[PDB]
DNA sequence: TCCAAGTGCGGGGCACTCGTCTGTGAGGGGGCT
DNA sequence: AGCCCCCTCACAGACGAGTGCCCCGCACTTGGA
């Protein structure tokens, strides 16, 4: 009945589950030494501990154990690149001191965390933290209320609460009271909030906030550099173990090539899957250099040449008198006339016929579609207006070669 | 400057009874107020027929 | 436990009791209140400054005083929490114990203005800021300021807020009545001394005067005073010196050094560097600034094949561009379609060649001007 | 009073004889009642302020009927504020619906049902700030023309039968009377519909880099008689004034917020004169 | 055992808002018979 | 000797994303029946 499913998951007291498989998982006796690489260059399968990122592993360790020893409550800002180990050092710290907090080494806390990437608007922060500190699924003002009563007043013993904001720049909206809001709690004596939130942007506080919010979030900023071409060579050396599945040019030539572009991990430990994954199609056991080259020219595509080439003849002579009407009339942006004045010139050139525009446009469509070109709607035929996606020397390399 | 206008209100109500003639007893006794109701009614008849 | 842990413990950033630096501000704010409070007549407020400089610390000195308890019903509302812009009537009934029918704001209104003319005591509004409540006609500023020209009333508000010119841009009507005019108070920014004075209240409250010699608070003072003027970054400076001097040495008081270099510190990949070689190359030699995504990489794309480099395609070039946005080196400006975006050079060159350090290729680049 | 084509073509006892005035106004109301009564509305089109004639009136013989006080001459009032009013005030029936005519529908079948309640509303300035649109004037129209509405209005502008076709004159059923006071326009011009000094006062509030920044820019303005940004930038990482851009950039802002500099794409021009500049600037040495 | 209407709240229609963009009417500047 | 013809520049209009606000449906629901 709806009544009282809603009634007992509004309230937080039956388990949301999920359903159980029939059969039940395999074994890791039955998995292969190649699928062991496999399973553990995953990206889900985060390590105890992470190579490569142990200096900021100790400054966030240090400021959240000052913060949480001397029971006063403030704000920090971390920022990087996605893919550069932000969220697992800052877990992993957080995972140090509960553990710290249950051998009595470290005073106790509660770890509340939200995302603002899974909030449909900023204002269900507020639904969420309370549905982290009672359980119970209330509205946003009552919420609100109910945090404010517990924030603002003085209760001894209150016990410190360690709040995680993960995606800051999505809970920024035109008016921003919530960010404000949360940035604001720790201002107070009576609330031992400490807060810190991670982003990607470096120049978040004086781009999009306002003065009063850039003045709260303070000066003890931190930002995690991407990876270099050494240390990326590092996290995947240590996520296959001792086996001898990966050669060291294989890992050294997918670190170089990842490092150079962008500096993710998630690049890397997807491309070494790949490479696994084609190793075991060729019946061998080990990775040796083709299957990473293989890997890396499947990974980072590029086939906007190959899409030309498989076009038909008639868009190939499209696209050619498309490149020349560029370079006749200087600017980039045609019209649909002059393109079919070039098309019939090339057409009579070359010695076959061409469909009229009615069908022209078809195929001015058929290229939009695929994003070849850049075309508007077919309802001003004619007088639309053509801009080249593909540059004009793809065109020339795709139809001479 | 008038405690009537005011910088937020642009609309002021004084309803007296309201749910959901103008003079009194004073004029419709006279006979000049029923002579011209009665011309006037008499000539509308005529132009509405 | 130590010093350094009590010295980070007692800046803190937070409510005090003690206000060094706001001695002729508090002063001035109760001989408002005691001049409103004996002739029995009301009044508006406008106090603005900038952020950090210490209005909610005195309108939170004044609103825990005995006497003023004891004289007048006090109330602070902060404009930020309710939902939105008309619900702040409620509020007030929340913040007064009244009784409304509800489910209406013009009841709460009517409400309002009923208690407003038979209070039995004075009542003070602190509205915490205030420039939440602006909206396109502003009925609500417009009615909440009209109040102490009610007849028969003896509300008096305060208004906070960071806009100096707010009562003259967004209250202009206000000006027409010399009854309503809010009288202004500006809270100046702090100075140099009084950022020093206030350094010396919180140090020895606490008797932590030994790990701050007067030398690296006064090159504190002179470069926060003159950056921005605000407390709060002064006190987080000082806080962040502290914390950074004990991972570091573990008494040992701090030095000129360290503050200096805290004070520095406060205020590549490869195809990231030849898209910043490209983009400074398009920016040299080419007059008009419009630099669009296509254009970029076409021009990158010749650059990647005079120097034997495997050019990126266009789907992850446009991954890059975003990636080098995050420092903050570039805007894009949005269209459209994702080749017509607009790339924007935000930084000088010679940051930028401060900022790459490879010399030798980027000088390289800029004379390889035949790709364009 | 006949205008002619050529122009466009070519181009106390005060106070005693005033109160004696209002006094042969004041005389016009009993009279003004008669013809309230008989369905026609009341127009009045002077010269002077007729603020007080209509409250005079409101108050010496319309002080027990219902009464909706509309003032026009108000800038920010809107026909939603009126007819929400009418509709919920009143009649008590509610908030009245978004699109306006249905909501004179519902007035006029809410209307239809009681008779002998006689509801007046005195329009102070029918051509108000936001009464000059052909709706306004058409839902004025359909709720004057009701047999229980009954309408007093002032008239100001000399453009307003602009926007009064045949049918909005039949319905309006006015009545034209020159009440021509010599009192001058005091509620009507104080509301929103009608330098150096401030830049002295907002640059005592800005802290030294801001200071710097703003006699740089002075200096630059001053001696090249608008600069662009990159040369601001300079001039400002030179002295040390500025981290980045975007603190410099901030301050431009606040700059362009608070009305001290004009930024046209970057170039920032400061919108005053070279002497009275001049006088600033020898006034900071 | 149910229930009539307040009511609390989410959702969609709408209206403003900021930025871009392009005609353009008349004030302004250069020549005239 | 006032007049004839281009320049141009901030209003007029559009427009387009886009974002917040207010009416409206609608289950809740509850003290009552
Ligand atoms: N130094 C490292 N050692 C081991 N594994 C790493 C390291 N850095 C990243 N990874 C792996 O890459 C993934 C990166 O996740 P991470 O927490 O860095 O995401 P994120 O940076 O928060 O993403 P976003 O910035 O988009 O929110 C993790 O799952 C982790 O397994
Ligand atoms: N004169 C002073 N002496 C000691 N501490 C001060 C003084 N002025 C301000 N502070 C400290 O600065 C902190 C912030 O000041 P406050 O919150 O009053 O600024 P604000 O004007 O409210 O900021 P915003 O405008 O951003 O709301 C307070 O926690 C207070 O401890
Ligand atoms: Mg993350
Ligand atoms: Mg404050």
């Amino acid at each position: 009945t709806p009544s009282q499913k809603m009634k007992k998951i509004r309230a937080g007291e039956l388990s949301p589950s999920m359903q159980q498989r029939t059969d039940l998982p395999a074994k890791d006796s039955s998995k292969s030494e190649l699928q062991l690489a496999r399973e553990q260059l995953h990206v889900s399968v985060v390590p105890k501990s992470l190579p490569c990122r142990e200096r900021e592993f100790e400054n966030i360790y240090a400021f959240l154990e000052g913060k949480i020893q001397d029971q006063c409550g403030g704000c920090m800002y971390v920022s990087g690149v996605p893919g550069t180990g932000k969220t697992a050092t800052v877990t992993g710290v957080i995972r140090t001191l509960q553990r710290m907090a249950k051998q009595n080494e470290l005073p106790a806390f509660e770890y509340l965390e939200i995302n603002g990437m899974r909030l449909t608007e900023p204002r269900q922060a507020y639904v969420q933290i309370y549905k982290q500190l009672t359980g119970k699924t209330v509205s946003w003002e009552q919420a609100h209320a109910l945090l404010e009563k517990r924030f603002t007043t003085p209760a001894p013993r209150r016990v410190t609460t360690v709040l995680l904001v993960d995606e800051l720049d999505i809970l920024c909206n035109r008016r921003q009271d919530v960010v404000y809001n949360l940035l604001d709690w720790p201002t107070k004596s009576a609330a031992k909030l400490v807060v810190v939130t991670i982003a990607n942007t470096m120049d978040l506080p004086e781009r999009l906030l306002m003065g009063k919010v850039t003045s709260r979030l303070g000066l003890t900023r931190l930002t995690f550099q991407p990876y270099s071409h050494k240390q990326l060579q590092e996290i995947v050396t240590a996520r296959l173990g001792g086996s001898e599945t990966f050669k060291g040019e294989a890992v050294q030539l997918v670190a170089r090539k990842v490092a150079a572009v962008s500096g993710d991990a998630r690049r890397a430990l997807d491309i070494c899957r790949r490479a696994t994954e084609i190793a075991d199609t060729a019946a061998v056991k080990c990775v040796t250099m083709l299957h990473v080259q293989q890997a890396l020219a499947e990974m980072i595509a590029s086939a906007k040449v190959q899409a030309i080439r498989n076009c038909s003849r008639m868009e190939q002579i499209f696209l050619q008198a498309i490149a020349a009407e560029v370079t006749r009339t200087g600017v980039e942006e045609t019209t649909f006339m002059g393109v079919y004045q070039q098309v019939e010139t090339i057409a009579a050139f070359m010695g076959v016929t061409f469909p009229p525009p009615g069908r022209a446009l078809r195929l001015c469509s058929k290229l939009g579609a695929e994003r070849l070109i850049i075309s508007e709607h077919s309802r001003n035929d004619l007088f639309q207006k053509i801009l080249l996606n593909v540059s004009a020397d793809d065109i020339h390399y795709a139809l001479r070669v | 400057m008038d405690p009537t206008i005011s910088v937020s209100k642009g609309c002021f109500v004084y309803k007296n009874g309201a749910t959901r003639s103008l003079l009194g007893k004073e004029v419709v006794q006279q006979p000049f107020y029923e002579e011209y109701r009665k011309a006037w009614n008499q000539i509308n008849d005529h132009i509405a027929d | 436990r130590n010093k350094y842990q009590n010295a980070r413990r007692v800046l803190n950033s937070a409510e005090t009791q003690n206000l060094p630096g706001r001695e002729s501000q508090l002063q001035e704010l109760r001989e408002f209140f005691s001049n409103h409070l004996e002739s029995q007549t009301s009044g508006s407020l406008y106090v603005s400054g900038q952020p950090g400089t210490g209005k909610t610390a005195c309108l939170s000195l004044l609103l825990r005083d005995p006497d003023f308890s004891k004289r007048l019903q006090r109330v602070y509302i902060n404009c930020t929490s309710i939902a939105s812009v008309g619900a702040v009537y409620k509020k007030l009934c929340t913040e007064l114990q009244l009784k409304v029918s509800g489910r209406t704001e013009r009841d709460h209104l009517e409400a309002i203005q009923r208690h407003l003319k038979t209070a039995k005591r004075m009542l003070l509004l602190v509205l915490d800021e205030i420039d939440q409540l602006c909206t396109s006609r502003q009925e609500v500023l417009y009615t909440i300021f009209e109040w102490p020209a009610l007849p028969g009333s003896r509300i008096l508000l305060v208004g906070i807020a960071n806009s100096l010119d707010l009562t003259d841009r967004a209250l202009m009507r206000l000006n027409a009545r010399c009854e309503l005019k809010p009288r202004l108070m500006h809270f100046p920014p702090y100075s140099k001394q009084q950022i020093v004075e206030i350094f010396k209240s919180r140090l020895a409250e606490a008797e932590v005067l030994d790990v701050f010699p007067p030398v690296t608070l006064q090159l504190l003072a002179a470069k926060v005073s003159a950056i921005s003027g605000d407390v709060r970054r002064a006190l987080d400076i000082g806080r962040r010196v502290v914390e950074i001097a004990e991972q570091q040495k573990r008494l040992k008081p701090v030095q000129v050094t360290q503050v200096a270099a805290v004070l520095n510190k406060v205020y590549f990949p490869l195809q990231q560097k030849l898209m910043l070689c490209t983009l400074v190359l398009m920016l040299r030699n080419e007059r008009n600034k419009d630099i669009s995504m296509g254009r970029l990489h076409e021009v990158y794309r010749r650059v990647c094949a005079k120097r034997n480099i495997l050019a990126l395609d266009q789907a992850e070039f446009t991954g890059t561009v975003d990636l080098v946005e995050t420092r903050g080196i570039l805007r894009i400006m949005r269209k459209k379609e994702p080749r017509l975006h607009k790339v924007l050079l935000q930084w000088d060159e010679e940051e930028v060649h401060a900022a790459l350090s490879d010399k030798q290729l980027i000088a390289s680049i800029l004379s390889d001007t035949a790709c364009l | 009073f006949v205008p002619e084509s050529d122009g466009y073509f070519h181009s106390a006892e005060h106070e005693g004889s005033i109160n004696a005035i209002m006094e042969e106004y004041r005389s016009y109301f009993p009279k003004w009642m008669c013809i309230l009564n008989e369905g026609f509305n009341i127009l009045l089109y002077g010269l002077g302020s007729k603020h007080q004639l209509l409250q005079s009136f409101h108050r010496e013989v319309l002080h027990k009927q219902t009464v909706l006080v509309v003032n026009g001459f108000f800038p920010s009032l809107t026909i939603k504020d009126m007819l929400d009013s009418i509709t919920s005030d009143i009649l008590d029936a509610g908030i009245s619906p978004a699109n306006p005519h249905e909501a004179v529908d519902m007035i006029e079948e809410e209307f239809a049902l009681i008779p002998e309640t006689h509801l007046f509303l005195i329009v102070h300035n029918l051509d108000g700030a936001m009464l000059r649109n052909v709706k306004a004037q058409a839902i004025l129209s359909r709720l004057a023309r009701i047999p229980n509405i009954h309408l007093l209005a002032s008239i100001d502008h000399i453009n307003t039968p602009l926007l009064w076709d045949q049918g909005k004159l039949c319905s309006f059923n006015f009545s034209w009377w020159d009440c021509t006071t010599m009192l001058p326009y005091t509620n009507e011009t104080a509301f929103e519909n009608s330098a150096l000094s401030s830049m002295r006062s907002v640059f005592s509030s800005l802290t030294t880099n801001s200071r710097g920044i703003y006699m740089l820019i002075v200096k630059y303005q001053l001696k090249n008689k608008g600069m662009p940004f990159r040369d601001l930038y300079s001039s400002c990482r030179e002295a040390f004034l500025v981290s980045s851009d975007l603190a410099l950039r901030a301050q431009l802002t606040e700059f362009l917020d608070h009305k001290l500099v004009k930024s046209k794409r970057e170039q920032l021009t400061i919108p005053i004169d070279g002497a009275l500049l001049q006088q600033f600037l020898e006034e900071q040495e």
